[PDB]
RNA sequence: GCAUGUGGUUUAAUUCGAAGCAACGCGAAGAACCUUACCAGGCCUUGACAUGCUAGGGAACCCGGGUGAAAGCCUGGGGUGCC
RNA sequence: CAACCCCCGCCGUUAGUUGCCAGCGGUUCGGCCGGGCACUCUAACGGGACUGCCCGCGAAAGCGGGAGGAAGGAGGGGACGACGUCUGGUCAGCAUGGCCCUUACGGCCUGGGCGACACACGUGCUACAAUGCCCACUACAAAGCGAUGCCACCCGGCAACGGGGAGCUAAUCGCAAAAAGGUGGGCCCAGUUCGGAUUGGGGUCUGCAACCCGACCCCAUGAAGCCGGAAUCGCUAGUAAUCGCGGAUCAG
């Protein structure tokens, strides 16, 4: 139920970063810190490999899967 | 205060969220008021040498 | 206290009757200060009285504490390295004290519903001499003549 | 009633307002 | 007749006027500024205490406090006005001591407390 | 209708500040509605006394922000004579709006 | 007095009762007695047959209710769940989700407490 | 039941102190970055701050671009006072 | 130690843009306007209790009781902590002897973490309900804070909020509704209209950015919990219990 108004959210970093990779097709990896942004339904996917607190997790991303952020999707939390 | 940090806390920020406070005396970070600009313990230290103006001690 | 036997607070009689008795009485019904509730709910429980027995609930309501007021009492000692139940002649003071909180405590136990009705009828069964504010009372001199085997302390 | 986070106390206790405190 | 009554920070304007026997207060009737309001009859009191009830008037304003205290604030009032009238009424009055005021004020919240009073609780000393 | 605010740190300075205003200024002007207080405005600081670590410590202070006032109504050019440069007290500060 | 999805909330208040249904809460029932005109204050046992039928009609044809809501979120639950997703994981680990403390008071979500040896 | 502090266990890190009464909603009267002292990875060295010295080049200053997560690195311009 | 100093209670003087038919004239009957400082108030100074008076006890100090008085014997509450104790705490506030690093034990940044969870204790909050819960109409408070800040009022929206826009530099505008209370009516003793945990879902705002990790709103969900083992805390009066309001820090 978390919410960002009018106006969703996405670093420029990898936006105008991988949209350069729609002008060739498709790339294979991705790496950048902002895990701050949405995700897109211009997005999908590509394999964005996102920052831990010192790994860097690739991460896939689904026709199912627009909704969320990156953060979602790399734990930081090692446990058990 | 580490001078790397007093100095620092003084020059503008690229995101105006970014800037906090700090004791223009001590350096201290934790509690300054902005009425005064001074860490608690300065507030106190000068109130009582009466340095600071109006300033006395409340009893009621 | 330990300086002095510290003096008694004295009460402002009831604006209605005009006995401090009553007074004492609702400071003991009232919680958290709300004296505005538990007055109602003595006068709502006084005219229940009315119209349930044909008497005026000022006399009722004496009567009650009256009977409830308890002669004898416990208070246990340490004599031998042993709890020795030690009876005793309840002072005037203590009687009074303790018959309204029983009436009270006695009464928010019973099974009816209104709390001026819970109050209505503890004071009528009372003065009766039954129920339980009573039988709070009866209990204790139930051990008073009951370990009278100590009565030389 | 204090928790009760829609509820008339449930406001006045958050001190937010909402469908059930409102501003007159 | 003007005599103030203050009590518990709330004041009260009084004013008695030789009538039938009515209190306004803030405009509005006695009895209708105090509803269900069980202490309120004790206003009047100092004046059931001369045998006095029913030849004034009260034209009583109030400011501050609590209902259930500006209570008490008229009751004093009534009284200071009343000796304007009759100083000798001193005799049936302090007896009963309606010309007392008392500093019931709300005590200052002391730092390291919860209250005025009430410490914080300890579990393992 | 000269409205004149004094607003100050000490109630003595005030007062004689005051003063000097009420003085000078029935002895050339008309009908001053004398000195009058507010309210006064404090500034509460709890502070912990000890630098370390005592939450149960805590030194209390104030800062009392006087407010005075002086109306002169029937303002003459001989009135702001006595009351142009005639002044002492160092920390009160006045602001004058007519 | 009967079935809304496949229940029976009865002898009490309507709104009240409707309360009683999964997909209802003190919110709708008021919304649907205000879009029907049946006094609330009336018990269920009381009801005008046709008065019924109006609220079933409407009720049922609308809000998502028992035998579907249960549903819709389970199976909710189980995407993000298929998903990477940190807030799918605390839903594995039956912990919070929302965001809250797994220090002290979280029990709610592990259900009873289960004690551990320690030291001093 | 939840908030919050702490033990302990955990963790790349879970920064630090406080410890019976006289530690534990205690420094912290405000941890999302910041704060922040920790850990990761990228980068910097007379260094983010003081006073100064010896050699070489330039008023200070301002506005771009390339690479970049940012910092940083590379680069390019206009620019030329007081003695 | 007491006293001198502040706040509280009585009163007096000085002061009237707070206050009022207190007394008169008009009203859109709002103290709104005049007009008036009386009262409330506001705040600066000063008075006032000293066992001074009466009875008793007492060698005296003093103690008990009474009276007049607003107040009594230190009237209530503050600030105010001796010589020293604990090698008390604190070099992470600051400062400082000493040793230790100075291409790093320094400095910039990005992201993570301080929020980790099988558990355990401390301080607390919410509740187990009819002396009660809910909705409605209605009444009394203090003390604070406010410039890009407090936001009247109107409009959109269930609503958080948003759009518009007046007043205030603040005893004269605003935060503001105090809450409990009171009047009506609903609940009828249920795990319930008690309780609000948690989870789904949809939104608002702050802010570069709310995944880790923000509050708020709305719909749904509606858990433990029916008064707490041994044990253990606070409080002697406007106190405890209860009820709401304000501020500091701070984008939130
Ligand atoms: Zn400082």
């Amino acid at each position: 139920p978390r919410s960002l108004k009018k106006g969703v959210f996405v670093d420029d970093h990898l936006l105008e970063k991988v949209l350069e990779l729609n002008a060739k097709g498709e790339k294979r990896l991705i790496k950048t810190w902002s895990r701050r942004s949405t995700i897109v339904p211009e997005m999908v996917g590509h394999t964005i490999a996102v920052y831990n607190g010192k790994q860097h997790v690739p991460v896939y991303i689904t026709e199912n899967m627009v909704g969320h952020k990156l953060g979602e999707f790399a734990p930081t939390r090692t446990y058990r | 205060a580490r001078k790397a940090l007093i100095e620092k806390a003084k020059r503008t920020p690229k995101f105006k969220v970014r800037a906090y406070t700090r004791c223009v005396r001590c350096g201290r970070a934790r509690s300054v008021y902005r009425f005064f600009g001074l860490c608690r313990i300065c507030l106190r230290e000068l109130a009582h040498k009466g340095q600071l103006p109006g300033v006395r001690k409340a009893s009621w | 206290a330990r300086r002095r036997r510290a003096e008694v607070r004295q009460l402002q009689p009831d604006l209605v009757y005009g006995d401090v008795l009553v007074t004492a009485f609702i400071n003991k019904i009232m919680r958290d200060g709300k004296k505005n509730l538990a007055a109602r709910i003595f006068y709502d429980a006084c005219k229940i009285i009315q119209e349930k027995t044909g008497q005026e609930p000022l006399k009722v309501f004496k009567q009650a504490v009256e009977n409830v007021k308890p002669r004898m009492e416990v208070r246990s000692r340490r004599v031998g390295g042993a709890n020795y139940q030690v009876p005793m002649e309840v002072s005037p003071r203590r009687q009074q004290s303790l018959a309204l909180r029983w009436l009270v405590q006695a009464a928010n136990q019973r099974p009816e519903r209104r709390a001026a009705v819970r109050i209505a009828h503890e004071l009528m069964d009372a003065a009766e001499g039954k129920g339980g504010a009573v039988k709070k009372k009866e209990d204790v001199e139930r051990m008073a003549e009951a370990n009278r085997a100590y009565a030389h302390y | 009633g204090k928790g009760d986070r829609r509820t008339r106390r449930g406001k006045i206790w958050r001190g937010t307002y909402g469908k059930y405190r409102p501003r007159k | 007749y003007y005599g103030t009554g203050r009590r518990k920070e709330a004041v009260a304007r009084v004013f008695l006027r030789p009538g039938n026997g009515k209190v306004t207060v803030n405009g509005q009737d006695f009895n209708e500024y105090f509803q269900g309001l069980v202490r309120a009859v004790a206003a009047l009191e100092p004046l059931r205490a001369v045998d006095a009830l029913g030849r004034f008037d009260a034209y009583i304003t109030v400011r501050g406090g609590g209902k259930s205290g500006q209570i008490d604030a008229i009751k004093l009032g009534i009284a200071r006005a009343l000796v304007q009238y009759n100083p000798d009424y001193r005799a049936k009055l302090k007896p009963l001591g309606f010309l007392t005021r008392d500093a019931r004020v709300v005590e200052r919240k002391k730092y390291g407390k919860h209250k005025a009073r009430r410490a914080p609780q300890y579990s393992k000393r | 209708k000269i409205r004149i605010k004094l607003r100050g740190f000490d109630h003595k300075t005030l007062d004689a500040s005051a003063q000097k205003i009420v003085e000078a200024a029935r002895r050339s002007g008309a009908q001053v509605s004398g000195p009058i207080p507010l309210p006064t405005r404090v500034r509460r600081f709890t502070v912990i006394r000890g630098p370390f670590k005592h939450k149960d410590s805590r030194e209390h202070f104030e800062l009392r922000t006087h407010n005075r006032l002086v109306d002169i109504i029937n303002p003459n050019r001989k009135t702001i004579e006595q009351l142009m440069t005639l002044d002492l007290p160092t920390g009160v500060e006045i602001e004058i709006k007519t | 007095a009967r079935i809304a999805g496949v229940e029976i909330p009865r002898n009490k208040r309507v709104d009240v009762a409707l309360t009683y249904i999964y997909g209802i809460g003190k919110a709708r029932a008021k919304e649907a007695l205000e879009k029907t005109g049946i006094n609330p204050a009336t018990r269920v046992k009381d009801l005008t047959e046709a008065e019924v039928v109006r609220l079933r009609e409407y009720v049922e044809n609308t809000w998502k209710l028992e035998g579907e809501l249960r549903a819709e979120v389970a199976a909710n639950i189980k995407r993000l769940m298929d998903i990477g997703c940190y807030r799918g994981l605390r839903h594995r680990r039956g912990l919070p989700v929302r965001g809250q403390r797994t220090r002290t008071n979280a029990r709610t979500r592990k259900g009873p407490r289960k004690t551990v040896a320690g030291k001093k």
